[PDB]
C-alpha cells in the first residue's frame, strides 16, 4: 500500500552500470538485482542496489536461477557498510515484463512484507518514462473473473538527496536545462508538452483499436470505465467564453502597451546617448 | 553563461547560515562584522546587497566557510 | 597536562580531567608502568 | 619510473558513491577501497568503488580487515568484473583536502601493495552547492633529497591546469594528480532532467486569480520606478554629467528596476496566453 | 444517449421518456441526483435541466467506435496544433 | 555545583555521618543579582544545596548543621521550612 | 568524554549534556540500556558521535574526597 | 581429488506421505541426507552440495556450498503438498550448476524421482540430449513408484551413455522399505 | 535473544546526535532563526517533514550536526533552578487541621 | 555583456576564499616581524607582507 | 476546599527586578500557568 516511490540518482547510474558490465560480457539482455531502501511511510525511497547472479532459459521462459544465497551474503555486506538500508524490491530492465515475474517477486518476498520491483530502462528519453514501479498483490478478482497474476503499478518519480544533486550538479555541468533562456525554455516546454499529450492520446488509440479488433479482452472493469468519464469532460464551454476571454485583454493590456511603451522609451534613449557620445567624441578628435 | 552565473550567486544566499554583527564599514565589497562566536572578523560583502539597511550595527549572516556578508 | 580523578583498580582504564577542556578516560600508554601512575599525580595525556 | 600529467578517470557512478558514503557519515571519518582498470602507463581508470565499515579509531590499515576484503571483491566478481583494487575513499570532514602523517603512513603501505596506486581525498562538508573537492593524492618517493625536480616531470607534456591549492601548500605538500570525470552518453542521458525535466505540466494555466494579482503586484512598483526614471532623466544638466551619472548610487533604473521587471511581465503575461490560447484548441 | 453537447435537457424529454407527469419531473431529477448518478443542476425558470455525469456504465464493440473516433480526431487535432507551434517557433525554440 | 552534588553526595553513601557548612555567609547571600549574571554562579550553587536539602525525608539519617557568623545576610530561604531550622 | 543524561524523553530518548558544556540530543540512546539509567549519572560518550559507551562508577573529585 | 560438485533434487510432491520404505516416505528422503552427501564429503573437503525441491514448480533452497548444515536445515522443513515436476526442475539444477566455482568441479545430479511424474514420451530431447555438450551426470533415484517399471525415468539414463555414462546407475532400490543402505552401499560413489 | 539484543545494538552503534538549541524568530515560512545551548547562533529551517507548528519564539529543536535543519520537537527541560515555581496540589487539604479560625 | 560575465563572476571566487581575523598590532619588532592581539586568543608573531 | 484546589504559588517575590519588562514577562508567566488549570488563585505574600 504505497502512494508513491522516489528514487535516489544514485540507483539508476546502478542500474546502467549493471547492464553495461553484464552487456560487455551478455547476451541474455535482462539484468536483474534486489535493491534497498527505506519503507519510511506510505513512501519508499529506494536509495541503493546492488547485483545477484540471474540466468534464465528461453524454452517456456519459465526454467532460471536467482542464488537467494547470494541475496542473504551481498545484504549482509551492506548491512555492515550501514545499517539503515532495508531490501524492499527488486529491479530489471527490458520493459517487457517477461513471464517470470511474479515467480520471481514470490521467491523475493521472503525478505520483505511488501516487496515493491521498479522496472529500470537503459534508453528512451522522447516521453519521460525512466522508470515505472509495480507490486504484486495476489488480490482475487471482483465482479466474476477468475484468479490470476495481477501485477500492479505504483507510481514513481525520480528523487534526489543532498551530497548527491551536488554531484550530478557537477556530472553535467553542460546542459543545465534550469529557467535559464526562460522565454524559450516555456516556449519550448509547451511545444514538449504538446508532443507529450500526442504520444499519450496515441497510445490510447492504438489500445481502442486492438481492444475493438478483439486481439485483447475487453477491461471493462477499469480501463474504459475511466476512459468514459475522461471524455465525458473535454470542456466545451463556447458559449459564455467568448465573453469570459477577455481576461485575455485583460492581460493583453499589460503585456503588450506598458512593455512595449516601456522597452520603446529605454532603447531611445540609449539610441540618443551613444550617438551623443559618439558624435561629441568624433567631433573632438579631429 | 550569464543567466547561469546570476543564478550561482544567488545560490550563496541560502543554506545554513552564521549570524554576526556589522561592526564598521570599509571600501566597498569588504567590511568588517561581529560574530555570533565573538572574534570579530574580516569579510568580503556581496555587490547585490542593499546599502541603506546596513545600520552601524545590525544583524547579518555569514558564509560558513567564508564569514561573507551574503 | 591534565590531572587524573580515579584509576581503575584491575582495569586499565583511567579517568582524567585535563583542566578547562573537559574529562575524558584514557588508556595507559605501554612505555609507563601502571605502577609508576597513580591517582591525583599529573600525566602527560598526548593529543589525537 | 617517472611521474607526469597523467589523468585518473572516475566513473560518474563512482563519484557520486563517493559523495553518498561521505556525507551519510560526516561528524567522522570513512574509509572505503577503490577498484579499477590500469589502464597504461599514463591512465588509470577507476569504474566502481566499494565502502568497507566505519570500524576502529579511524581511517588507518585497520580498514583492510581480509575476512571483509576478500569476501566482497570476491562475491563481486561473480556479477560484472575483478577490476584490481586501485586507490581508497578516505575523507576529511572539515580538514581541507590535505593528508597528514597518519595518512601517509597507510597509503605507504598501499603504493607497496601497488606501485602507482592512487588515495583520494572526498571533502564531504566544505563540497556543497557547485563544488566538488576531490583531489587525488601520491606519496612523494622517499628518495626527495636530490633529484629532478619532483617525479612530477612535467617535461613530456604541459597539462597542468588547476594549479596547486591553497591548504596543500600549508600542509604536507610537494602529488596533486589531475582528475578528469568520465560521462558515457547514457550515463548522462538519465541523471538529466530526467532528475527534473518536468513531464506533461506545461500546459498548465497557472492559477489565474494568482495571476492577476502578481501582475498588479508587479506595475504597481513599475510605476514607482517609471517616477524614479523621470527624476533621473531630469538629470543631467551639464552641472557635472561625466562623473556624477556613474557616481549615483540606488541600482540605476533602467539596468535593475525597469529592465528586470519589463523583462518578467513580459514573459509571464505571454507564457500564460500562449498556453490558454494553445489549450482553447487542443481540447474540444 | 446526447452528444455530451447539448446536456441541456427539458421537462418535455423527461416526461415523454419516463411516462411521469410534468410537475413530478423536478422531483425526479432531485432523487436521482441526491442517488448520486449525476451531478449537473436543475433549473426551473428556463423550463430546462443541466447535467454532469461521474457514473459512468458499460459499453459493446459497435460503441467502442465512437470512441476511437473521438479519439482519432483528437489525436490528429494535437497533432495540427503541435506542429503548428513547432513551425512557426522554429526562430527561438534552439 | 558538582562540588556541592558531591557533597550531599558520599552522605547517603556511608549513610551515618552529619556535614557541617562552616562560614555558609559567603556561599549564600541574600538574592541580589547582576543584570549580566555571569558573576552569578554562586547563587546556582546555593539553590542546588537548597534543592539537596529539600530532597530529604526523616527516613534517611544524614543531618547537616551550619554556622554564620552573621545572620543578616544569610538569604532568607536557607531558613524556610524544611531546610536549616533549628537554631541555636 | 564523561557527560551525563538530564531529560530522558522517551518519544528511547537523552539530552545529554558533556565537560563540554555542549548540550545535544541524542537520537537513540547509547549502545547500553534504558533501564541502567536515571537523571545523572556518569556515562561515557564518543568523541564525535556522542553515542552512550559504558557507564562509570561514581567517582569523587579530590577537591570532596579530602574532606571526611 | 572430487571433480564434481553437488545438487539434489528432494522430492516435495503431495503423494510424499506415504508408508513405503519408513515412516512416512520422505522421512527417508531426509534419511540419506546425513549420507546423501555426508559420504560425497567423506570426500576431500572441497566438494560441493546443494538443494532442489520439485513440487510447484520447485524452488531452491540451497546454492553450491561446501556446507552441510544449511541443507539440513531446510531439509528440516520440505512439507509435501504438490504435484511433481521436472525437465523444468532439472534445467533448474543445470542451471545453478553452470554458476559453479571452481571449474575443475563436473557436475551430478542425483534426481530422487518418487511420486509419478507427466513427463511426455520424446522428453529426451530436452532431458539428457545436452547433457553430451555440456558434459553433464544425473542420477535417478525412483522413491518407488515405479510404475510399469517407469521405462519413462529409464530412457533418461538409456539417452545417457551412448558408450559411456549412465553416471553411477539409475538404481531403484525394491518397494521393501529396507532402508538407506540401499542409498548408502549400493551407492559405491 | 542474545543475538537480538546484540543486532540493534551494533545498528544503532551509528546514530550521530543533533545540537540542542531554542528557536527564537520566524524568517520565512521555511527560515527560522534557532540558537544552541553553547552560545553560538544559526539560520535554519524545517526538514522536510515537520509540522511547522507553532514552534513559537522559544522552543526546544535538535537541529543536525551537517546541514542543521531543524529536525524534532522537544519539551523545556526546567533544570533545578527558579525555572520550577510549581506546587499546584489539587484537593489535599481541608478544615480538619485548622487552627481555630 | 562580457564585461557582466566577469564583473559578476570573479566575484564568487573572490567570495569564497578564507576571511580575515581583525587584531591590534603592538611594539612591531625588528622590521619583518610584529606582535598582534587577536581577539578571544593570544598575542603571535605575525611576519609582513611585501606590499 | 472550594473548588479550586490549586491554592498555593508560594508568595512572589521573583517578580522583583529593575525594569517594567522583566516584571510584564513574569506577570504573563504566572498568568497563562494559572490559565493552565482550573480556577488557580495565586498568594501573593512574603512581601516585606
Ligand atoms: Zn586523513
Amino acid at each position: 500500500a504505497v502512494q508513491k516511490v522516489v528514487v535516489h540518482p544514485l540507483v539508476l547510474l546502478s542500474v546502467v552500470d549493471h547492464f553495461n558490465r553484464i552487456g560487455k560480457v551478455g547476451n541474455q539482455k535482462r539484468v536483474v538485482g534486489v535493491l534497498l531502501g527505506s519503507w519510511q511511510k506510505k513512501v519508499l525511497d529506494v536509495s541503493n542496489s546492488f547485483a545477484v547472479p540471474f540466468d534464465e532459459d528461453d524454452k517456456d521462459d519459465s526454467v532460471w536461477f536467482l542464488d537467494h544465497d547470494y541475496l542473504e551474503n551481498m545484504y549482509g555486506m551492506f548491512k555492515k557498510v550501514n545499517a539503515r538500508e532495508r531490501i524492499v524490491g527488486w529491479y530489471h530492465t527490458g520493459p517487457k515484463l517477461h513471464k517470470n515475474d511474479i515467480a520471481i517477486n514470490e521467491l523475493m518476498k521472503r525478505y520483505c512484507p511488501n516487496s515493491v520491483l521498479v522496472i529500470i530502462d537503459v534508453k528512451p528519453k522522447d516521453l519521460g518514462l525512466p522508470t515505472e514501479a509495480y507490486i504484486s498483490v495476489e488480490e482475487v478478482h471482483d465482479d466474476g473473473t477468475p484468479t490470476s497474476k495481477t501485477f500492479e503499478h505504483v507510481t514513481s518519480e525520480i528523487g534526489a538527496e543532498e551530497a548527491e544533486e551536488v554531484g550530478v550538479e557537477h556530472l553535467l555541468r553542460d546542459i543545465k536545462d534550469t529557467t535559464v533562456g526562460t522565454l524559450s525554455q516555456r516556449i519550448t516546454n509547451q511545444v514538449h508538452g504538446l508532443k507529450g499529450l500526442n504520444s499519450k492520446l496515441l497510445d490510447i488509440r492504438s489500445y481502442l483499436e486492438k481492444v475493438a479488433t478483439g486481439k485483447l479482452p475487453i477491461n471493462h472493469q477499469i480501463i474504459y470505465q475511466l476512459q468514459d468519464v475522461f471524455n465525458l469532460l473535454p470542456d466545451v464551454s463556447l458559449q459564455e467564453f467568448v465573453k469570459a476571454f477577455y481576461l485575455k485583454t485583460n492581460d493583453q493590456m499589460v503585456v503588450v502597451y506598458l512593455a512595449s511603451l516601456i522597452r520603446s522609451v529605454v532603447a531611445l534613449h540609449n539610441l540618443i546617448n551613444n550617438k551623443i557620445a559618439n558624435r561629441d567624441a568624433e567631433k573632438k578628435e579631429g | 553563461e550569464f543567466l547561469h552565473a546570476q543564478e550561482e550567486v544567488k545560490r550563496i544566499q541560502s543554506i545554513p547560515l552564521v549570524i554576526g554583527q556589522f561592526l564598521e564599514a570599509v571600501d566597498q565589497n569588504t567590511a568588517i562584522v561581529g560574530s555570533t562566536t565573538g572574534s570579530n572578523y574580516y569579510v568580503r560583502i556581496l555587490s547585490t546587497i542593499d546599502r541603506e539597511l546596513l545600520k552601524p550595527n545590525a544583524s547579518v549572516a555569514l558564509h560558513k566557510h567564508s564569514n561573507a556578508l551574503v | 597536562c591534565t590531572k587524573i580523578i580515579n584509576a581503575d583498580s584491575e582495569d586499565p582504564k583511567y579517568i582524567i580531567n585535563v583542566k578547562q577542556f573537559a574529562k575524558f578516560v584514557v588508556d595507559l600508554s605501554d612505555q609507563v608502568a601502571p605502577t609508576d601512575i597513580e591517582e591525583g599525580m599529573r600525566v602527560g595525556v598526548d593529543r589525537n | 619510473a617517472v611521474d607526469t600529467a597523467e589523468q585518473v578517470y572516475i566513473s560518474s557512478l563512482a563519484l557520486l558513491k563517493m559523495l553518498k558514503h561521505g556525507r551519510a557519515g560526516v561528524p567522522m571519518e570513512v574509509m572505503g577501497l577503490m577498484l579499477g582498470e590500469f589502464v597504461d602507463d599514463y591512465t588509470v581508470r577507476v569504474i566502481d568503488v566499494f565502502a568497507m565499515p566505519q570500524s576502529g579509531t579511524g581511517v588507518s590499515v585497520e580498514a583492510v580487515d581480509p575476512v571483509f576484503q576478500a569476501k566482497m571483491l570476491d562475491m563481486l566478481k561473480q556479477t560484472g568484473r575483478p577490476e584490481m583494487v586501485v586507490g581508497w575513499y578516505h575523507s576529511h570532514p572539515g580538514f581541507g583536502c590535505w593528508l597528514s602523517g597518519v595518512d601517509i603512513n597507510t597509503q605507504q603501505s598501499f603504493e607497496a601493495l601497488s606501485e602507482r596506486a592512487v588515495a583520494v581525498v572526498v571533502d564531504p562538508i566544505q563540497s556543497v552547492k557547485g563544488k566538488v573537492v576531490i583531489d587525488a593524492f601520491r606519496l612523494i618517493n622517499a628518495n626527495m633529497m636530490v633529484l629532478g625536480h619532483e617525479p612530477r616531470q612535467t617535461t613530456s607534456n604541459l597539462g597542468h591546469l588547476n594549479k596547486p591549492s591553497i591548504q596543500a601548500l600549508i600542509h604536507g605538500l610537494n602529488y596533486s594528480i589531475t582528475i578528469n570525470y568520465r560521462k558515457n552518453e547514457l550515463e548522462q542521458k538519465m541523471l538529466l532532467n530526467l532528475h527534473k525535466k518536468s513531464w506533461m505540466e506545461g500546459l498548465t494555466l497557472q492559477d489565474y486569480s494568482e495571476h492577476c494579482k502578481h501582475n498588479e503586484s508587479v506595475v504597481k512598483e513599475m510605476l514607482e520606478l517609471a517616477k524614479n526614471y523621470n527624476k533621473a532623466v531630469e538629470e543631467e544638466d551639464k552641472m557635472t554629467p561625466e562623473q556624477l551619472a556613474i557616481k549615483n548610487v540606488g541600482k540605476q533604473d533602467p539596468k535593475r528596476h525597469l529592465e528586470e521587471h519589463v523583462d518578467v511581465l513580459m514573459t509571464s503575461n505571454i507564457v500564460q496566453c500562449l498556453a490558454a490560447m494553445l489549450d482553447t484548441v487542443v481540447f474540444k | 444517449t446526447r452528444p455530451a453537447n447539448h446536456r441541456q435537457l427539458t421537462f418535455e424529454e423527461i416526461a415523454k421518456s419516463a411516462k411521469i407527469t410534468v410537475n413530478e419531473v423536478e422531483l425526479l431529477v432531485m432523487k436521482a441526483l441526491s442517488v448520486g448518478l449525476v451531478k449537473g443542476s436543475i433549473d426551473e425558470v428556463d423550463k430546462r435541466v443541466h447535467m454532469t455525469w461521474v457514473q459512468p456504465r458499460v459499453l459493446d464493440l459497435q460503441q467502442i467506435k465512437g470512441m476511437k473516433d473521438r479519439l482519432e480526431f483528437w489525436c490528429t487535432d494535437v497533432k495540427s496544433m503541435e506542429m503548428l507551434v513547432e513551425h512557426q517557433a522554429h526562430d527561438i525554440l534552439t | 555545583a558538582k562540588l556541592v552534588r558531591d557533597a550531599f553526595a558520599l552522605a547517603k553513601e556511608k549513610a551515618p555521618s552529619i556535614i557541617f557548612i562552616d562560614e555558609l555567609d559567603a556561599i549564600g547571600t541574600k538574592r541580589f543579582d547582576s543584570e549580566k549574571a555571569g558573576d552569578r554562579e554562586v547563587q546556582r550553587t546555593m539553590l542546588e544545596l537548597l534543592n539537596q536539602l529539600d530532597g530529604f525525608q526523616p527516613n534517611t539519617q544524614v543531618k547537616v548543621i551550619a554556622a554564620t557568623n552573621r545572620v543578616d545576610i544569610l538569604d532568607p530561604a536557607l531558613l524556610r521550612s524544611g531546610r536549616l531550622d533549628r537554631k541555636i | 568524554l564523561v557527560s551525563n543524561v538530564i531529560e530522558l524523553l522517551d518519544v528511547k530518548c537523552a539530552v545529554i549534556k558533556t565537560s563540554t558544556r555542549q548540550t545535544y540530543f541524542l537520537p537513540v540512546i547509547g549502545l547500553v540500556d534504558a533501564e541502567k539509567l536515571k537523571p545523572g549519572d556518569l556515562v561515557g560518550v564518543n568523541k564525535d558521535s556522542y553515542l552512550i559507551l559504558e557507564t562509570l562508577p561514581t567517582e569523587y573529585d579530590s577537591r570532596v574526597k579530602a574532606m571526611e | 581429488m572430487v571433480l564434481e560438485s553437488t545438487m539434489v533434487c528432494v522430492d516435495n510432491s503431495e503423494y510424499m506421505r506415504n508408508g513405503d520404505f519408513l515412516p512416512t516416505r520422505l522421512q527417508a528422503q531426509q534419511d540419506a541426507v546425513n549420507i546423501v552427501c555426508h559420504s560425497k564429503t567423506r570426500s576431500n573437503p572441497e566438494n560441493n552440495v546443494g538443494l532442489i525441491t520439485l513440487a510447484n514448480d520447485c524452488e531452491v533452497l540451497t546454492t553450491l556450498t561446501p556446507d552441510t548444515g544449511r541443507i539440513l536445515s531446510k531439509l528440516h522443513t520440505v512439507q509435501p503438498k504438490g504435484k511433481i515436476t521436472f525437465c523444468t526442475g532439472i534445467r533448474v539444477a543445470h542451471l545453478a550448476l553452470k554458476h559453479r566455482q571452481g571449474k575443475n568441479h563436473k557436475m551430478r545430479i542425483i534426481a530422487f524421482v518418487g511420486s509419478p511424474v507427466e513427463d511426455n514420451e520424446k522428453d529426451l530431447v530436452k532431458l539428457a540430449k545436452r547433457l553430451k555438450k555440456e558434459k553433464v551426470n544425473v542420477d535417478i533415484i525412483n522413491f518407488g513408484e515405479e510404475e510399469v517399471n517407469t521405462e519413462k525415468l529409464t530412457a533418461f539414463v538409456n539417452t545417457l551413455n551412448g558408450k559411456d555414462g549412465t553416471g553411477s546407475h539409475l538404481v531403484t532400490v525394491p518397494p521393501g522399505p529396507s532402508l538407506a543402505d540401499a542409498l548408502i552401499s549400493s551407492p559405491i560413489l | 535473544k542474545q543475538y537480538e539484543k546484540s543486532e540493534n545494538d551494533l545498528k544503532a552503534l551509528q546514530s550521530v546526535g543533533q545540537i540542542v538549541g531554542e528557536v527564537l524568530k520566524q524568517l520565512t515560512e521555511e527560515k527560522f532563526i534557532v540558537k544552541a545551548t553553547n552560545g553560538p547562533r544559526y539560520v535554519v529551517g524545517c526538514r522536510r517533514q515537520l509540522d511547522k507548528s507553532k514552534l513559537k519564539p522559544g522552543t526546544r529543536v535538535a537541529l543536525d550536526m551537517t546541514t542543521l535543519t531543524i529536525m524534532r520537537y522537544l519539551p523545556r527541560e526546567v533544570d533545578p533552578l527558579v525555572y520550577n515555581m510549581s506546587h499546584e496540589d489539587p484537593g489535599n487539604v481541608s478544615y480538619s487541621e485548622i487552627g481555630g479560625l | 555583456l562580457n564585461a557582466k560575465v566577469r564583473l559578476l563572476r570573479e566575484e564568487l571566487q573572490l567570495l569564497q576564499e578564507q576571511g580575515s581575523y581583525v587584531g591590534e598590532v603592538v611594539r612591531a619588532m625588528d622590521k619583518k616581524k610584529v606582535l598582534v592581539k587577536v581577539h578571544p586568543e593570544g598575542k603571535f608573531v605575525v611576519d609582513v607582507d611585501k606590499n | 476546599s472550594q473548588l479550586d484546589c490549586n491554592f498555593l504559588k508560594v508568595v512572589s517575590s521573583s517578580i522583583v527586578d529593575k525594569y517594567i519588562g522583566e516584571s510584564a514577562r513574569l506577570i504573563r508567566e504566572m498568568f497563562n500557568y494559572a490559565r493552565d488549570h482550573q480556577p488557580c488563585i495565586i498568594f501573593m505574600d512574603e512581601i516585606d
